[PDB]
């Protein structure tokens, strides 16, 4: 349900992470 | 336990079909008069 | 023969008594033992009212140390109000076991 | 009325942990930048000339 | 207008506990609520449709384990409580919203 | 239970350890000490391995590798610097716990104290190879002097530090042995830190009051997690302040001079970690004496336990052990104080009354001190 | 003899001032949660 939107954001997140993180 | 010092006491079983009916439900449970 | 030594212990006693803060605390030197088997037994012992009470002032005093507030000087154990009321309690404690003890010998 | 800044924020940005940990991404992202451009600039500011940086010119291309 | 002034003027909403021990009695009786609007709101029918998923169960409720309620389940299952109930308080200016269990002294934080 | 994450996992309950954990609720700011000092061990390791992976065990490259570490390798300047004042914290902290073990008289977890004495052992031995590790000048001859120390054993000692050296001098083999045992000493360590901690957690923390706190007990999570962090953030910023603005401060010995064997230390010396102990050794005459009564400093700790004469285990409501407790710190202070001083009389008589008071404030003083307040209060 | 000490000195300003942030910011984090703990209030009522 509010997974989608959870796990999208949760994908966000990781995504930007990486990306500066890295 | 609930305390039964006073005047309030007015317990004592007497319909008039029922008596001494005790109910097991589902849901709810009780006994009554 | 101790009339002059012996009265005037009470003023260092007096004095000492204060100088530890436990004093401060809303505490009693009966609840600043060491809680070892014989203290164990011997708490175990307490009447409820007597033992609530002790529960309810380490309470209040942990609840102080945690702060490091200092009760007000009008609500502080007065020295000549010794409550020994463990001491009853630990002695026979103490009593029972040494004569276990003595009549483990032989 | 208005959501004082806080409660703005809160309610766009907090609420949802998800949101949170996006912000606090991006935010440790943008901060690091500004504050070592800052912090650095201060620093080399407090030895002027004294750096490199500020020497390259002598032996540099004639 | 003069009367205007609200008889009915608003109660301040505090989140607090208040803890009295009594390790004489033999079970535990504990209100966890958080603060619900008043008598009227759309948002006041819906709140009892969420209370109706959770219920209320007790000792004696004869569908135990197969209760639907998720929470009714796991009292059931594993003895977790005595008999528990959720509420709505409807006042005017506030409410009070949650439930409301009582269990064994070693059953409390799994209960919550 | 079902899907309680904690206690589904075997494992992962053993970690609530950290979390549902009774912890009383007044309790000093001391009691950090504890947390930090499995933090230290944790960076020392860290760094460490670190430094380990760039570092060569040999006479020759020793320096020159450890020289190598701090100026041709990426970073490996500070995690160096960060290492060694790594062991000033991680020293700083330790008798910081002690500290209170002696008074707030934690040690009457008798068993869960032992094996602190046991850390406290091992650290030192840890902190006493590492330091020859650079192979310095003050390295090269304090290895010497303190491993030649025990050949004061009459029979074997002789023997003895021939073996442990692995030569009749401190060369290759001797440096080959302290990179090793430097290594697996620590992993040793941390096996013993958790069998501290679980001793410990059977009993749980005392407090400045000295009495039971169930009556008044909080989970570990909510609050000490903050505590324990925040005081990582004062522990941390202590460490790089040190690091970064002050890094040889601290470090006493200068002698960054590759050891030749056939030199002067003026003035040769544990680093202050160790001093109290040199200061007791040198107080003795004899050599066997010293050794003996340096080995009684340290080992002293086990007997403490024993010496406790009163009624309240903490000294918080008792005054007169307040002020020797004190002394013996001013007392150790002192000697430290000592350790870095020139051979001579000034230093030789001062060093040898502080010697006598130290065991006396442990040994006699406060003990008496004890009855006497027992008696005061009619106890 | 130190290489490192032009940046080890500017590494001590942004460990400095960074500090001055996490210092601050973590105490109130520490008052936040104790806050319960040293607002409360006790209050003994025995039956007696
Ligand atoms: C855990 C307790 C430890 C303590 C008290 C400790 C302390 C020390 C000290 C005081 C030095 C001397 C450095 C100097 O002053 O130049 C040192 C060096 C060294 N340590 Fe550690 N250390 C510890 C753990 C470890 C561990 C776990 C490792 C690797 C697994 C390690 C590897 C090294 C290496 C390779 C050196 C030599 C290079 C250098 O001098 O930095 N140490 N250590
Ligand atoms: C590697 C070294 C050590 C580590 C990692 C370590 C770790 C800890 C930790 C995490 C705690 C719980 C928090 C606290 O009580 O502060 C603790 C408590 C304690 N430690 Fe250690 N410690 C070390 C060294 C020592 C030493 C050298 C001693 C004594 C010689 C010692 C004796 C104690 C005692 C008596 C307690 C419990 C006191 C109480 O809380 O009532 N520890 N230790």
């Amino acid at each position: 349900r509010n997974w989608v939107p959870t796990a999208q954001l949760w994908g966000a997140v990781g995504a930007v992470g990486l990306v500066s993180a890295t | 336990k609930r305390s039964v010092l006073c005047r309030e006491s007015l317990r004592g079983q007497a319909a008039g079909r029922p008596l001494v009916a005790s109910v097991s439900l589902n849901v709810p449970a009780s006994v009554r008069y | 023969a101790v009339s002059a030594s012996s009265r005037w212990l009470e003023g260092i006693r007096k004095w000492y008594y204060n100088a530890a803060g436990f004093n401060k605390l809303g505490l009693m030197r009966d609840d600043t033992i060491h809680e070892n088997d014989d203290v164990k037994e011997a708490i175990r012992r307490l009447p409820e009212n007597l033992y609530d009470d002790r529960v309810f002032r380490i309470k209040r005093a942990l609840d102080l140390s945690m702060r490091q507030q200092i009760l007000p000087k009008e609500q502080w154990t007065k020295y000549e109000e010794d409550k020994s009321y463990l001491e009853p309690y630990l002695k026979e404690v103490i009593r029972e076991r040494k004569e276990r003890e003595e009549w483990a010998k032989k | 009325v208005a959501p004082t800044l806080t409660a703005r924020l809160y309610s766009l940005l907090f609420r949802r942990t998800s949101t949170f940990a996006l912000t606090i991404v991006v935010g440790a992202l943008f901060f690091e930048r500004a504050f070592d451009q800052g912090a650095d600039a201060i620093y080399e500011h407090i030895n002027e000339g004294k750096l490199w940086k500020h020497i390259k010119h002598k032996y540099e291309n004639k | 207008d003069e009367d205007a002034v609200p008889t009915l003027s608003p109660c301040r909403f505090t989140g607090s506990q208040i803890c009295h021990r009594e390790d004489g009695l033999p079970l535990a009786h504990v209100a966890i609520a958080v603060e619900g609007p008043g008598w009227a709101h759309p948002d006041n029918v819906a709140l009892q449709v969420a209370n109706a998923i959770i219920g209320h169960y007790d000792c004696t409720y004869g569908g135990g384990a197969h209760l639907s309620s998720p929470l009714a389940s796991i009292a059931a299952t594993n003895k977790l409580c005595q008999s528990f109930q959720t509420f709505n308080i409807c006042y005017a200016d506030t409410g009070l919203l949650g439930a409301h269990f009582v269990c064994d002294h070693m059953s409390i934080d799994d209960m919550m | 239970m079902t899907n309680i994450r904690k206690s589904h996992p075997l494992m992962k309950i053993v970690n609530n350890a950290f979390i549902d954990l009774p912890a009383p609720s007044n309790i000093s700011s001391w009691w950090n000490f504890g947390s930090l000092l499995g933090i230290c061990l944790i960076l020392q390791i860290l760094t460490g391995l670190f430094l380990a992976m760039h570092y060569t065990s040999d006479t020759t490259t020793a320096f020159s590798s450890v020289t190598h570490i701090c100026r041709d390798v990426n970073y490996g300047w500070i995690i160096r610097y960060m290492h060694a004042n790594g062991a000033s914290m991680f020293f700083i902290c330790l008798y910081m716990h002690v500290g209170r073990g002696l008074y707030y008289g934690s040690y009457t977890f008798l068993e869960t104290w032992n094996i602190g004495v046991i850390l406290l052992l091992t650290v030192m031995a840890t902190a006493f190879m590492g330091y020859v590790l650079p192979w310095g000048q003050m390295s090269f001859w304090g290895a010497t002097v303190i491993t030649n120390l025990l050949s004061a054993i009459p029979y074997i000692g002789t023997n003895l530090v021939e073996w442990i050296w692995g030569g009749f001098s401190v060369d290759k083999a001797t440096l080959t042995r302290f990179f090793a045992f430097h290594f697996i000493l620590p992993f040793i360590i941390m096996a013993i830190a958790m069998v501290h901690l679980l001793f410990l957690h059977e009993t749980g923390s005392n407090n400045p009051t000295g009495i039971s706190s169930d009556v008044d007990k909080i989970p570990f999570h909510p609050y000490y997690t903050i505590k324990d962090i925040l005081g990582a953030l004062l522990l941390i910023l202590a460490l790089m302040l040190l690091v970064l603005f002050a890094p040889d401060l601290l470090g006493d010995p200068d002698n960054y001079t590759p050891a030749n064997p056939l030199n002067t230390p003026p003035h040769i010396k544990p680093e202050w970690y160790f001093l109290f102990a040199y200061a007791i050794l040198r107080s003795i005459p004899n050599k066997l004496g010293g050794v003996l009564a340096l080995a009684f400093s340290i080992l002293i700790l086990a007997l403490i336990p024993l010496l406790h004469t009163s009624k309240q285990r903490s000294m918080m409501f008792r005054p007169l052990s307040q002020c020797l407790f004190w002394a013996l710190v001013a007392d150790l202070l002192t000697l430290t104080w000592i350790g870095g001083q020139p051979v001579e009389h000034p230093y030789i008589t001062i060093g040898q009354l502080a010697s006598v008071l130290y065991f006396l404030l442990i040994l006699v003083l406060m003990p008496t001190a004890g009855t006497i307040e027992n008696k005061l209060l009619k106890w | 003899a130190e290489p490192e000490h032009d940046h080890r000195k500017r590494m001590g300003l942004k460990m400095l001032l960074m500090m001055g942030l996490l210092l601050p910011l973590v105490y109130a984090m520490k008052r936040h949660k104790w806050s319960v703990l040293k607002s409360r209030k006790l209050a003994y009522r025995p039956p007696k």
